[PDB]
């Protein structure tokens, strides 16, 4: 179980933020082209 | 034998390196060029 669904959980900036985080840090790291 | 050596010496400058570099005054913010990753915009 890892419950990424984070359900009794709430926070509005936080969570929003989060989202925009992890889309810009992922495209980053595919970007890197890194052929390790 | 009067001339009982006679020494020959070659003698050679270095070059000197030179480039063409673009310049304009009004313009875009990468002003001149010599002739993907953006992590660039991470930080902001």
């Amino acid at each position: 179980i890892k419950d990424p669904a984070r359900d009794p959980q709430y926070a509005e900036n936080e969570v929003d933020e989060m989202r925009i985080q992890k889309d810009l840090e992922l495209e980053q790291y595919k970007r890197s082209s890194s052929k390790s | 034998q009067c001339n009982e050596d006679n020494v020959e010496r070659d003698i050679q400058t270095e070059e000197i390196e030179t480039r063409e570099v673009w310049t304009q005054h009004p313009g875009e913010s990468t002003v001149v060029s010599g002739g993907t990753s953006d992590a660039v915009v991470m930080p902001k």
